[PDB]
């Protein structure tokens, strides 16, 4: 070869640069409603005369 | 002749292989060429 090993006069080129981190895990999920507020009393009938 | 440059070639070989996952084992190779004053006695000159 022309120029031999002796001659390469570049510098070496620096290494791969890190690979990057994962994804994160899905949320969690918004909580869930709650069961229908109970009724009140009833009334009881009419008193007696 | 006197003042040329001359390729000295090392080639290297571990009794057992690197860990596959592992990184890449980095290796400093400090030469003297034989010629030149006495070349480090220590292995703090070495790696100076
Ligand atoms: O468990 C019943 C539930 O119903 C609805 C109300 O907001 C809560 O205070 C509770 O009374
Ligand atoms: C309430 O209903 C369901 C589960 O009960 C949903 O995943 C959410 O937790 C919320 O919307
Ligand atoms: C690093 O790479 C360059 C090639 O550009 C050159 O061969 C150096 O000798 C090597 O150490
Ligand atoms: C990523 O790292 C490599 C060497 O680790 C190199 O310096 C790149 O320039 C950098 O972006
Ligand atoms: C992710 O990226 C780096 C280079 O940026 C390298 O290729 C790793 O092998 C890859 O996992
Ligand atoms: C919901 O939670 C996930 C984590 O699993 C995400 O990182 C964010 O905190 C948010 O999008
Ligand atoms: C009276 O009590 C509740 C209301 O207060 C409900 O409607 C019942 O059906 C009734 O008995
Ligand atoms: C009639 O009924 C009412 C309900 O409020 C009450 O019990 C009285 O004592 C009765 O007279
Ligand atoms: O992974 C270690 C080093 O960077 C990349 C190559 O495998 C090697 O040069």
């Amino acid at each position: 070869l022309s120029k031999p090993k002796t001659a390469r006069t570049e510098q070496s080129p620096p290494p791969p640069s890190p690979s990057p981190p994962p994804p994160p895990p899905p949320s969690p999920r918004p909580p869930s409603p709650n069961p229908p507020s109970p009724r009140p009393p009833s009334p009881a009938p009419p008193s007696p005369n | 002749p006197v003042d040329t440059a001359t390729l000295w070639t090392y080639n290297i070989i571990r009794s057992v292989p690197v860990p596959a996952g592992g990184p890449s084992l980095p290796i400093l190779c400090s030469f003297w060429d034989g010629k030149t004053g006495a070349a480090p006695t220590t292995d703090a000159g070495w790696a100076a």
